[PDB]
Formats: structure tokens, sequence, C-alpha cells
């Protein structure tokens, strides 16, 4: 039914779910 | 004279013609994650 406003971006724990510089030495 | 042959049509049949169909093969479904187990334990078992 194409349940992508429920797609998960959280886990079981609450949380949520996995998605230069040159340093002068 | 010979009469020139008619080349008319109406908007209808020129503009409404029978489209091809959209791509009906678009399925997607979410996975499920795979469980945690449990690890607790009440704190008068664990001790007493």
């Amino acid at each position: 039914l194409y349940a992508l406003r429920d797609h998960l971006d959280s886990k079981l724990v609450p949380n949520q779910s996995t998605d230069h510089t040159n340093v002068l030495s | 004279p010979p009469t020139l042959p008619f080349h008319g049509e109406s908007a209808y049949r020129t503009d409404y013609v029978p489209k091809p169909l959209p791509e009906v093969a678009k399925p997607v479904e979410v996975k499920l994650p795979p469980t945690l187990p449990f690890n607790a334990q009440s704190c008068y078992r664990s001790e007493y």
C-alpha cells in the first residue's frame, strides 16, 4: 500500500536509522 | 479539371491517439530489520 510515510528511519532502540581540509600539521 | 484529394482530420483523431501505457512494474516493499535478543533479569532473582 506504499507505506513510505511509515518507512522506518528508526530501529528497535528509539534513536534513528542509518542514512575537505588541508590540515596544517 | 481533376479534383484534388481530401486531406483533413478532426482534432480528436490526430491529438487523441490511443496512447502507450506507463510502466506498470513499480514494486516497492521495505525489508524487516532482524530483531535483537532480550537480556534482562529481575533484581530479586539476580542476587537473592
